[PDB]
């Protein structure tokens, strides 16, 4: 069990997002404080958190139950870098957004236009790497 | 055979080949895609910790709001400090007649008072400084005006919004032979009324002007009589809402009687002219006037549903008003 | 309508009574430095001077009033002021009619800080909840 | 006839691949896509497909169509072991391996040809696991 480091960073933004203090979070927000430490999870990732964590209906969840969640998913900005550049067809790291655009809303994690309409104001042809710059 | 079997080897090896390409696409997606939704959450976390954040310099601006300023109550204080200049642009007052002020923060109290005097100041100058002399002069005439009518002559408040101005009467229709015997006094006003003589009460349209040394009754070139201002004491009028006054005047004729269709307007400027505005009577019950000499009169005023003066055979003079 | 009124007779004669008692001479740039001292300010001869010319009308003194305070308000030093309260409230709101609840806004000082403590603090939600609390309301109090 | 778990996967790639999104597909297309959702199809059956739907020269095919063309397939397709089998009449001693050699002969020769592009890539990916040849027991389970 990690050193007292991390738990301290992991109290303050798992209650940064409890409502009231009780000490319990709406499910919706689970995947919003994991973000709010550094990490990437999926609705997949999650979803099978969420299950396995409760199946009581209550929708919540305590820091005990937290905190061990935390310890099994314990990548860098490279594992990034190589999900984006595999869509470039230059080689040059360069994407555009009408090809970017398309795959999102049709792929494994569909957006809606409002999640994608913030990827088309983002930057710029777009940059592969100028978006890292800002990604991470 | 062999051509139709080697066909099924080569037919799996693209599929695979594909479907590995087609997965690698997918999952080097989702990873972008989901990875972001943890770029995005991870901001809506970070302004919801500046929001916290605010709301508690705030509050601890305000527990030590008794302190000199510092990094703490600066927030809160400058807060204080805003919305009470803001507040106030949109409270401001009207204009000279609103006492009306906003109640300041505590602290402000001082500086609320400071601004509250300097915006009255401001408004006082702003408006005596900008007023057209034209519209001085007006203002002014009607202010007389009020003081001398207002409660107590039942017309008055109706003459208000109709203004005041120069000459009643014509360019051409004062007669020049008048105007020369006149002399070298200007006309400052004139006005058409009509006169009731002494004995009779009878009607006599003539024409009323205002000289600087004098008032003149002119009848159509033969300026029938001249009323000095030092000749003249006061004037008396009805309370009701009536249009007639009375000249009161010092073997030469005296008082007289007349009626303008402008009233408010001819009486008072009459009164400035003449500086005799503290000296009009406004009786309720009856006027006396010196009359053609010899031949005291006395004017009965009544209410009505017309307008008409006549005379009764008890020798008075007996007007009928209106009544709005 | 638009015609004269006797409110006006009234307004007229009254703010030359005022102008009498005022002086005939104009506003002071020295008068000015004495009301922004008031509100913990301090600034030197040159910004006072500087001031007075960007607010200018036709007249004597005539100031623009309105403006004037709007100027001030920037010299601050928070501009975000108002703006940044309006917010933050509102990311602790689920209905965006203005309100917020008390566990949560109790929350929000006593853990994630210093343990800040309420006096009359705690006071104020009291009052200002009918059940919740509304932070217009709260505000407008404690600024008081 | 038809699951629903199947079509919700299928309409997930030919909509990737319908980069215009009418709801079709170019012919040439068509083979990259039923691979990418994992078969293994002929240009013999693609053409004999798109041949018949594509009766009209458009170029162009549709979804409902679409899972008819999957459906068909889906009802027959070869076994590892008879993949295991084909290799083998290609291994005329029973060693279980194949020169990459005689792989790269095979593959550019006889059937629906494969280009040097192609074949590189398959050996590469059937691949040599040291300096070696292609043991075929190993890939062809590899492949499913």
């Amino acid at each position: 069990q990690l050193t007292e480091e991390q738990i301290a960073e992991f109290k303050e933004a798992f209650s940064l997002f409890d409502k009231d203090g009780d000490g319990t979070i709406t499910t919706k927000e689970l995947g919003t404080v994991m973000r709010s430490l550094g990490q990437n999870p999926t609705e997949a990732e999650l979803q099978d958190m969420i299950n396995e964590v409760d199946a009581d209906g209550n929708g919540t969840i305590d820091f005990p139950e937290f905190l061990t969640m935390m310890a099994r998913k314990m990548d860098s900005e490279e594992e990034i870098r190589e999900a984006f550049r595999v869509f470039d067809k230059d080689g040059n790291g360069y994407i555009s957004a009408a090809e970017l655009r398309h795959v999102m809303t049709n792929l494994g994690e569909k957006l809606t236009d409002e999640e994608v309409d913030e990827m088309i104001r983002e930057a710029d042809q777009v940059n592969y790497e100028e978006f890292v710059q800002m990604m991470t | 055979r062999r051509q139709s079997l080697a066909t099924k080897i080569q037919a799996a090896w693209r599929g695979f080949h594909w479907r590995q390409k087609f997965l690698r696409v997918k999952r080097s997606a989702i990873c972008i895609q989901s990875w972001w939704r943890g770029t995005l959450g991870r901001r809506k976390a970070a302004k919801r910790k500046w929001a916290a954040q605010t709301i508690r310099r705030l509050i601890r601006g305000f527990i030590l709001r008794h302190s000199p300023r510092c990094p703490e109550n600066a927030f809160f204080l400058d807060h204080v400090r805003a919305s009470f200049l803001l507040n106030l642009r949109r409270q401001l007052p009207r204009n000279v007649l609103d006492t009306s002020w906003p109640t300041p923060p505590p602290a402000l109290r001082e500086a609320s008072e400071l601004l509250r005097e300097l915006c009255m100041k401001n408004m006082v100058w702003k408006y005596c400084r900008s007023i057209s002399p034209e519209w001085k002069q007006q203002l002014q005439q009607k202010a007389v005006a009020s003081e001398i009518f207002k409660g107590k002559k039942d017309n008055y408040p109706q003459s208000v919004p109709r203004l005041f101005i120069s000459t009643r009467l014509g360019t051409e229709e004062i007669s020049p032979r008048v105007l020369q015997s006149l002399g070298s006094e200007p006309i400052q006003y004139a006005v058409p009324v009509v006169k009731y003589d002494r004995k009779g009460y009878k009607p006599r349209p003539r024409q009323l002007l205002l000289t600087p040394s004098a008032v003149v009754i002119v009848e159509d070139a033969k300026v029938k009589q001249r009323i000095d201002y030092a000749n003249l004491t006061g004037i008396s009028v009805s309370s009701l809402s009536d249009s007639l006054f009375v000249l009161h005047v010092q073997k030469q004729k005296g008082d007289v009687v007349l009626q303008s269709d402008h009233v408010i307007e001819t009486l008072t400027k009459t009164a400035l002219s003449a500086d005799r505005v503290n000296n009009i009577n406004i009786n309720q019950g009856s006027i006396t006037f010196a009359g053609g000499p010899g031949r005291d009169g006395i004017i009965d005023f009544t209410s009505g549903s017309e307008l008409l003066i006549t005379k009764a055979k008890n020798g008075h003079l007996a007007v009928v008003a209106p009544r709005l």
